[PDB]
């Protein structure tokens, strides 16, 4: 709350469970690498519910 | 003939095939394999 950002954006997609725990910056699976690659210099939060 | 096997034996005890003399195109890798869990750590896949 006390940051300001230039620019935010907000990618939302639902994903099974042990694919939560693949979306981070340098992964692998068959989501990290053929659906989603998160960047390796991510600055950023996920969020999963 | 690593990946066309029928009895990948038990981790108590790890077979261990030794591979030399001979062209690795790991193709032929990624064919028979439905991956999980590809996870290179010396070498990148791609690079490979
Ligand atoms: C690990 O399993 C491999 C595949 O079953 C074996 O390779 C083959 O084994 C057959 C005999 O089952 C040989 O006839 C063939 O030439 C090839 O080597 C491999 O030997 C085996 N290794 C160990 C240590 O069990
Ligand atoms: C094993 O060998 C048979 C031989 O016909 C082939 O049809 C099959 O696809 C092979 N399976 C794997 C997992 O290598």
């Amino acid at each position: 709350n006390d940051l300001c950002f230039t620019n935010v954006y907000a990618d939302s997609f639902v994903i099974k469970g042990n694919e939560v725990s693949q979306i981070a910056p340098g992964q692998t699976g068959n989501i990290a690498d053929y659906n989603y690659k998160l960047p390796d210099d991510f600055t950023g939060c996920v969020i999963a519910w | 003939e690593v990946f066309n096997a029928t009895r990948f034996a038990s981790v108590y005890a790890w077979n261990r095939t030794r591979i030399s003399n001979c062209v690795a195109d790991y193709s032929v890798l990624y064919n028979f394999a439905p991956f999980f869990a590809f996870k290179c750590y010396g070498v990148s896949p791609t690079k490979l």
